[PDB]
Protein backbone atom coordinates (compact mmCIF):
# COMPACT_ATOMS: atom_id res chain seq x y z
CA UNK A 1 0.00 0.00 0.00
CA UNK A 2 2.99 2.35 -0.19
CA UNK A 3 3.06 5.03 2.49
CA UNK A 4 -0.70 5.69 2.37
CA UNK A 5 -1.32 3.18 5.18
CA UNK A 6 0.23 5.65 7.64
CA UNK A 7 -2.62 8.13 7.19
CA UNK A 8 -5.65 5.84 7.37
CA UNK A 9 -6.47 2.46 5.86
CA UNK A 10 -4.26 0.83 3.26
CA UNK A 11 -4.63 2.06 -0.33
CA UNK A 12 -3.65 -0.16 -3.25
CA UNK A 13 -0.93 0.88 -5.69
CA UNK A 14 1.47 -1.14 -7.89
CA UNK A 15 5.08 -1.14 -6.74
CA UNK A 16 6.66 0.27 -9.96
CA UNK A 17 4.38 3.31 -9.83
CA UNK A 18 5.25 3.80 -6.16
CA UNK A 19 8.95 3.73 -7.05
CA UNK A 20 8.34 6.21 -9.87
CA UNK A 21 6.53 8.47 -7.40
CA UNK A 22 9.43 8.25 -4.94
CA UNK A 23 11.75 9.29 -7.78
CA UNK A 24 9.38 12.18 -8.58
CA UNK A 25 9.58 13.23 -4.93
CA UNK A 26 13.34 13.87 -5.14
CA UNK A 27 13.45 16.00 -8.29
CA UNK A 28 13.90 13.27 -10.92
CA UNK A 29 11.35 13.04 -13.73
CA UNK A 30 9.26 9.88 -13.45
CA UNK A 31 10.06 8.75 -17.01
CA UNK A 32 13.54 7.73 -15.82
CA UNK A 33 12.28 4.68 -13.92
CA UNK A 34 9.94 3.49 -16.66
CA UNK A 35 12.78 3.82 -19.17
CA UNK A 36 15.18 1.95 -16.84
CA UNK A 37 12.99 -0.39 -14.80
CA UNK A 38 14.95 -3.60 -15.42
CA UNK A 39 18.31 -1.99 -14.66
CA UNK A 40 17.05 -0.52 -11.38
CA UNK A 41 15.49 -3.86 -10.41
CA UNK A 42 18.77 -5.68 -11.09
CA UNK A 43 20.74 -3.06 -9.14
CA UNK A 44 18.40 -3.40 -6.16
CA UNK A 45 18.60 -7.20 -6.31
CA UNK A 46 22.41 -7.07 -6.36
CA UNK A 47 22.55 -4.49 -3.56
CA UNK A 48 20.23 -6.39 -1.21
CA UNK A 49 21.98 -9.70 -1.93
CA UNK B 1 1.70 4.10 -16.47
CA UNK B 2 1.62 5.82 -19.87
CA UNK B 3 -0.60 6.48 -22.88
CA UNK B 4 0.52 6.21 -26.52
CA UNK B 5 -0.97 8.58 -29.10
CA UNK B 6 1.31 8.80 -32.17
CA UNK B 7 4.06 6.37 -31.25
CA UNK B 8 5.19 8.75 -28.48
CA UNK B 9 4.71 8.05 -24.78
CA UNK B 10 2.69 10.55 -22.73
CA UNK B 11 3.27 10.82 -18.99
CA UNK B 12 1.06 12.79 -16.56
CA UNK B 13 2.49 16.15 -15.54
CA UNK B 14 1.09 16.00 -12.00
CA UNK B 15 -1.23 13.11 -11.18
CA UNK B 16 -2.05 9.49 -12.03
CA UNK B 17 -3.93 8.14 -15.03
CA UNK B 18 -7.28 6.53 -14.29
CA UNK B 19 -10.11 4.79 -16.14
CA UNK B 20 -13.70 4.05 -15.14
CA UNK B 21 -13.99 1.16 -17.60
CA UNK B 22 -14.54 2.83 -20.98
CA UNK B 23 -12.73 6.19 -21.06
CA UNK B 24 -9.42 7.38 -19.63
CA UNK B 25 -8.88 10.36 -17.34
CA UNK B 26 -6.15 12.18 -15.41
CA UNK B 27 -6.76 13.18 -11.80
CA UNK B 28 -4.93 14.28 -8.66
CA UNK B 29 -3.75 11.88 -5.97
CA UNK B 30 -5.69 12.65 -2.77
CA UNK B 31 -9.10 13.49 -4.26
CA UNK B 32 -11.16 12.07 -7.12
CA UNK B 33 -11.55 14.76 -9.79
CA UNK B 34 -11.22 13.39 -13.32
CA UNK B 35 -10.16 15.68 -16.15
CA UNK B 36 -9.89 15.25 -19.91
CA UNK B 37 -6.41 14.19 -21.05
CA UNK B 38 -5.07 17.08 -23.14
CA UNK B 39 -1.63 18.27 -24.23
CA UNK B 40 -1.38 20.51 -21.15
CA UNK B 41 -1.69 17.72 -18.56
CA UNK B 42 0.93 15.47 -20.21
CA UNK B 43 4.52 15.79 -21.42
CA UNK B 44 6.01 13.65 -24.19
CA UNK B 45 9.27 11.79 -23.55
CA UNK B 46 10.61 8.90 -25.61
CA UNK B 47 8.86 6.43 -27.89
CA UNK B 48 6.15 3.78 -27.66
CA UNK B 49 8.27 0.61 -27.34
CA UNK B 50 10.33 1.10 -24.16
CA UNK B 51 7.63 1.29 -21.48
CA UNK B 52 5.97 -1.84 -20.07
CA UNK B 53 2.22 -1.68 -19.56
CA UNK B 54 1.46 1.21 -21.92
CA UNK B 55 -2.04 1.56 -23.38
CA UNK B 56 -3.69 3.28 -26.34
CA UNK B 57 -5.77 6.47 -26.44
CA UNK B 58 -5.92 9.88 -28.12
CA UNK B 59 -4.90 13.13 -26.43
CA UNK B 60 -7.23 16.02 -27.25
CA UNK B 61 -5.34 19.10 -28.45
CA UNK B 62 -7.40 22.27 -27.84
CA UNK B 63 -5.37 24.09 -30.51
CA UNK B 64 -6.47 21.91 -33.43
CA UNK B 65 -10.30 22.36 -33.64
CA UNK B 66 -10.44 25.91 -32.32
CA UNK B 67 -7.77 27.06 -34.79
CA UNK B 68 -8.84 25.07 -37.87
CA UNK B 69 -12.54 25.96 -37.59
CA UNK B 70 -11.81 29.71 -37.54
CA UNK B 71 -8.97 29.67 -40.09
CA UNK B 72 -11.24 28.34 -42.86
CA UNK C 1 -20.24 28.09 -5.40
CA UNK C 2 -17.29 30.25 -4.32
CA UNK C 3 -18.15 33.10 -1.94
CA UNK C 4 -16.27 36.31 -2.67
CA UNK C 5 -15.74 35.96 -6.41
CA UNK C 6 -15.52 39.21 -8.39
CA UNK C 7 -16.02 40.06 -12.05
CA UNK C 8 -13.06 40.73 -14.36
CA UNK C 9 -11.58 39.70 -17.71
CA UNK C 10 -8.74 37.31 -18.55
CA UNK C 11 -6.45 38.12 -21.48
CA UNK C 12 -6.00 35.33 -24.02
CA UNK C 13 -2.62 35.57 -25.78
CA UNK C 14 -3.62 33.32 -28.70
CA UNK C 15 -6.67 35.29 -29.87
CA UNK C 16 -4.95 38.57 -30.95
CA UNK C 17 -1.99 36.85 -32.59
CA UNK C 18 -4.44 34.56 -34.39
CA UNK C 19 -7.17 36.92 -35.61
CA UNK C 20 -4.62 39.61 -36.52
CA UNK C 21 -2.66 37.16 -38.70
CA UNK C 22 -5.24 34.60 -39.88
CA UNK C 23 -7.50 37.40 -41.20
C1 LIG D 1 -17.13 6.43 -17.76
O1 LIG D 1 -16.98 7.83 -18.03
C2 LIG D 1 -17.46 8.22 -19.32
C3 LIG D 1 -17.15 9.69 -19.47
O2 LIG D 1 -18.13 10.49 -18.84
C4 LIG D 1 -18.94 7.90 -19.45
O3 LIG D 1 -19.36 8.20 -20.78
C5 LIG D 1 -20.54 9.03 -20.73
O4 LIG D 1 -21.73 8.25 -20.60
C6 LIG D 1 -22.94 9.03 -20.53
C7 LIG D 1 -24.07 8.06 -20.31
O5 LIG D 1 -24.26 7.22 -21.44
C8 LIG D 1 -23.09 9.85 -21.81
O6 LIG D 1 -24.25 10.68 -21.69
C9 LIG D 1 -21.86 10.71 -22.04
O7 LIG D 1 -21.96 11.38 -23.29
C10 LIG D 1 -20.60 9.85 -22.02
N1 LIG D 1 -19.42 10.68 -22.17
C11 LIG D 1 -18.81 10.88 -23.35
C12 LIG D 1 -17.60 11.76 -23.33
O8 LIG D 1 -19.23 10.38 -24.39
C13 LIG D 1 -19.21 6.43 -19.14
O9 LIG D 1 -20.61 6.18 -19.12
C14 LIG D 1 -18.60 6.05 -17.80
N2 LIG D 1 -18.79 4.63 -17.54
C15 LIG D 1 -19.27 4.16 -16.38
C16 LIG D 1 -19.40 2.67 -16.29
O10 LIG D 1 -19.60 4.90 -15.46
C1 LIG E 1 -1.90 0.51 -30.03
O1 LIG E 1 -2.17 0.84 -31.40
C2 LIG E 1 -1.14 0.43 -32.31
C3 LIG E 1 -1.54 0.93 -33.68
O2 LIG E 1 -2.48 0.05 -34.30
C4 LIG E 1 -0.97 -1.09 -32.25
O3 LIG E 1 0.07 -1.49 -33.13
C5 LIG E 1 -0.43 -2.58 -33.94
O4 LIG E 1 -0.15 -3.85 -33.32
C6 LIG E 1 -0.66 -4.97 -34.06
C7 LIG E 1 -0.37 -6.20 -33.23
O5 LIG E 1 1.00 -6.29 -32.88
C8 LIG E 1 -0.01 -5.01 -35.44
O6 LIG E 1 -0.57 -6.09 -36.19
C9 LIG E 1 -0.24 -3.70 -36.17
O7 LIG E 1 0.47 -3.70 -37.41
C10 LIG E 1 0.23 -2.52 -35.32
N1 LIG E 1 -0.06 -1.26 -35.98
C11 LIG E 1 0.78 -0.68 -36.85
C12 LIG E 1 0.32 0.62 -37.44
O8 LIG E 1 1.86 -1.19 -37.14
C13 LIG E 1 -0.66 -1.52 -30.83
O9 LIG E 1 -0.60 -2.94 -30.74
C14 LIG E 1 -1.74 -1.00 -29.87
N2 LIG E 1 -1.41 -1.35 -28.50
C15 LIG E 1 -1.85 -2.47 -27.91
C16 LIG E 1 -1.42 -2.68 -26.49
O10 LIG E 1 -2.56 -3.28 -28.50
C1 LIG F 1 -20.84 39.62 -13.02
O1 LIG F 1 -21.50 39.62 -14.29
C2 LIG F 1 -22.73 38.89 -14.31
C3 LIG F 1 -23.22 38.92 -15.74
O2 LIG F 1 -22.37 39.69 -16.57
C4 LIG F 1 -23.72 39.51 -13.33
O3 LIG F 1 -24.91 38.74 -13.31
C5 LIG F 1 -26.03 39.60 -13.61
O4 LIG F 1 -26.51 40.29 -12.45
C6 LIG F 1 -27.61 41.17 -12.71
C7 LIG F 1 -27.92 41.88 -11.42
O5 LIG F 1 -29.32 41.93 -11.18
C8 LIG F 1 -28.79 40.38 -13.27
O6 LIG F 1 -29.84 41.28 -13.59
C9 LIG F 1 -28.37 39.60 -14.50
O7 LIG F 1 -29.44 38.77 -14.94
C10 LIG F 1 -27.15 38.74 -14.20
N1 LIG F 1 -26.70 38.04 -15.40
C11 LIG F 1 -26.49 36.72 -15.44
C12 LIG F 1 -26.03 36.17 -16.75
O8 LIG F 1 -26.66 36.01 -14.45
C13 LIG F 1 -23.10 39.55 -11.93
O9 LIG F 1 -23.97 40.23 -11.04
C14 LIG F 1 -21.75 40.26 -11.97
N2 LIG F 1 -21.13 40.23 -10.65
C15 LIG F 1 -21.24 41.22 -9.77
C16 LIG F 1 -20.53 41.02 -8.46
O10 LIG F 1 -21.88 42.24 -10.01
Amino acid sequence: SGWTFGAGPALQIPFPMQMAYRFNGIGVTQNVLYENQKLIANQFNSAIG
Amino acid sequence: PAICHDGKAHFPREGVFVSNGTHWFVTQRNFYEPQIITTDNTFVSGNCDVVIGIVNNTVYDPLQPELDSFKE
